[PDB]
């Protein structure tokens, strides 16, 4: 058994806390609420036998972007991902952003980049909804371990996106 | 088949009959222009097959056969033995050139003279040996030009480097002797594209602007090229763009020929959207020309400026252009503020700006104009207003400020920026202790400046007005 820590980032009022209600907490949808502050979620993966892994998401609260994103929150953390919602070219910029200061300010025992996936939050939703042609350039430039469309009110893609971010976690 | 080539080239290291070599030489030319094989190119590549004629033909120039042929044979060797510029450097200038000057009347002995001459200049590294000769390389292919094969188009890679005072004898001059080729050569394509560049070339000084403004004469030539000779051509389109971006200056009141050019810009613009070659140059032509002429094109601006920054994201410069030309349009004509957004039938160009900025946060000048240009929107639309702030761009942009602080524009420009953008909005005590602390900061870096200090001031003014705790800290 181990137990890991993944950080969720992205930009404000893109549904931070529906994705982790829904993949931990079976909450999808639902009203549209502020995150004042970090939250925590506890999930239990029964990946192989005898094998089971936690995992600890941690749900940053994008609010502060311009404040300082301190490495305490990064500091231990084992994973992290950034997801943006697909109605806004700024919440690309914000993930651009977030990229940056991760890069600047996360480690690792053998020192590579932890994993990084692209999520593309509320495809669900007119008209910017399969635009992956422009996601690629991105997809292929930043270096991300992986890039995945997603909808969290339909959970039509968070499940298969997260196995496959986690399998690639433990693949390292 | 090689024991006759082998032949042939021993008897022209004799040098004995001139009348015996030249039919030797037409005989070698005549077999060499084949598609057999590459015996000809045998990688031999040796000088004594036309170094002996060369000089033979410079010695005595009164023999045209070898000047009419050894020319052709030269050429033939370059177009078949791929190493055979390679073989000219690493001389042959000097030899051409003083073929072209003394015997080089005749209208056959010179165009294969001209012809080769642009063979040759494709190659490269050979131009400065070229301009560096005493054989006066300029007044020889002036003193050249009524033929249809107008080789001395080739002229073009010699303005690449002509120095100020000598440019400006080649503008007198040579736009003397040009103007007779453009007439007399209306009817030809690549003809109108060479002039034009070397036109493009030589309008490179600042002081020539007027000299090529002495009667309208450079606009009316390039508009009616725009216009009859090339409906659908894009290189003579992006050549005379090229040129109208070089030719705006203070006397941009060109009026009835401003509408004109405007008109053709638009139809560039149009006709061709898939690359830099029209996009930049129009964009900050037309930006410019647009604010003189304002004092149906609005939309087409618009969209044209919406696929500028659509198929051309990667580039600095397409994007920077034609956010300024977008601004400077919104600037003098606020009445499509409602005709763009993110509601279908209007361009979401604010996404797109927004884009830019963050794309290209290493460069300055993008910053400043999608930054003025983004202003200028969320001033003409109020409704705009707490969309961007909503989408992440006060924090944004003070983190890019902190980024990029040793230009009083960036700062001024960002100061502005926050001021249209926060007026009529009340924010938190978070948002007030993430933006009055980088504002002053950056208010202080740069204190001399007065723009950067009134726009901080406005902005500093439109934003200072359990709780009461919180606010004390």
């Amino acid at each position: 058994d181990h137990l890991f820590k993944v950080l969720v980032v992205g930009d404000a009022a893109v549904g931070k806390t529906s994705l982790v209600q829904r993949y931990s907490q079976d909450s999808f949808s639902k009203h549209y609420k502020s995150t004042v502050g970090v939250d925590f979620a506890l999930k239990v993966l029964q990946w192989s036998d005898y094998e089971i892994v936690r995992l600890q998401l941690w749900d940053i609260a994008g609010l502060e972007r311009f404040a300082a994103m301190t490495r305490l929150y990064y500091r231990d953390a084992s994973a992290c991902v950034i997801m943006f919602d697909v109605t806004n070219a700024t919440t690309f910029s914000n993930s651009q952003r977030w990229k940056q200061d991760l890069d600047s300010k996360l480690t690792l025992p053998n020192g590579e980049p932890v994993p990084c996936l692209l999520l593309a939050n509320k495809c669900d939703l007119s008209p910017w909804a399969v635009s992956r042609d422009q996601i690629d350039r991105f997809s292929k430039e930043n270096g991300f371990t992986g890039w995945t469309e997603t909808s969290v009110k339909e959970n039509k893609n968070i499940n298969e996106a997260m196995r496959v971010l986690i399998e690639k976690m433990m693949r390292n | 088949d090689e024991e006759t080539l082998k032949k042939l080239i021993v008897r022209l290291n004799n040098v004995q009959e001139g009348k015996q070599i030249e039919t030797l030489v037409q005989i070698l030319e005549d077999l060499l222009v084949f598609t057999y094989s590459e015996h000809a190119s045998k990688l031999f590549q040796g000088k004594n097959i036309h170094v002996p004629l060369l000089i033979v033909l410079d010695s005595y120039m009164r023999v045209a056969s070898v000047q009419q042929v050894g020319w052709s044979l030269l050429c033939k060797l370059i177009e078949v033995c791929p190493g055979t510029m390679q073989s000219l450097m690493g001389g042959v200038h000097q030899l051409i050139l003083k073929m072209l000057t003394v015997h080089n009347a005749s209208v056959n002995l010179s165009v294969i003279g001209l012809k080769t001459l642009d063979l040759l200049l494709t190659s490269g590294k050979i131009t400065l040996l070229i301009l560096d000769e005493e054989s006066d390389i300029f007044m020889l292919i002036f003193d050249a030009m009524a033929n249809d094969e107008q080789l001395g188009c080739a002229l073009h890679v010699l303005f690449e480097r002509v120095s100020e005072e000598q440019l400006t004898e080649f503008v007198e001059n040579k736009d003397y002797m040009i103007l007779s080729a453009l007439t007399n050569f209306k009817d030809e394509e690549e003809i109108v594209l060479h002039v034009l560049h070397c036109l493009h070339s030589l309008a490179i000084p600042c002081n020539n602007v007027e000299v090529l403004m002495s009667g309208n004469v450079r606009c009316y030539n390039i508009v009616v090229e725009a216009m009859k000779a090339f409906p659908m051509s894009e290189r003579i389109q992006e050549v005379s763009c090229c040129l109208l971006h070089r030719l705006t200056l203070g006397n941009f009141f060109n009026i009835l020929v401003l509408n004109e050019v405007h008109e053709f810009v638009v139809k560039a613009v149009q006709q061709y959207p898939e690359n830099a070659a029209l996009q930049i140059s129009a964009l900050s032509c037309l930006a410019l020309l647009t604010e003189t002429i304002f004092l149906e094109d609005k939309l087409f601006w618009l969209e044209a400026c919406y696929k500028a920054l659509t198929w051309h994201r990667k580039n600095k410069h397409v994007q920077e252009a034609a956010c300024w030309a977008l601004n400077n349009l919104l600037m003098y004509q606020n009445s499509l503020h409602e005709k763009i957004g993110d509601e279908d039938g209007h361009f979401p160009a604010h996404r797109e700006v927004m884009l830019s900025m963050l794309m290209h946060s290493s460069s300055k000048e993008v910053f400043q104009a999608s930054a003025n240009a983004l202003s200028t929107l969320l001033e003409q639309n109020v409704n705009f207003r707490k969309i961007l702030l909503s989408k992440g761009i006060h924090l944004n942009v003070l983190e890019l400020m902190q980024k990029h602080i040793h230009s009083p524009e960036v700062a001024e420009s960002g100061c502005k920026m926050l001021n249209h953008l926060f007026e009529g909005s009340n924010t938190s005590l978070d948002i007030m202790a993430a933006v009055v602390p980088k504002i002053l900061t950056v208010m202080k870096r740069h204190e001399t400046s007065l723009p950067v200090q009134l726009e901080a001031l406005r902005a500093i003014l439109h934003f200072i007005v359990e709780f009461h705790h919180k606010l004390n800290m």
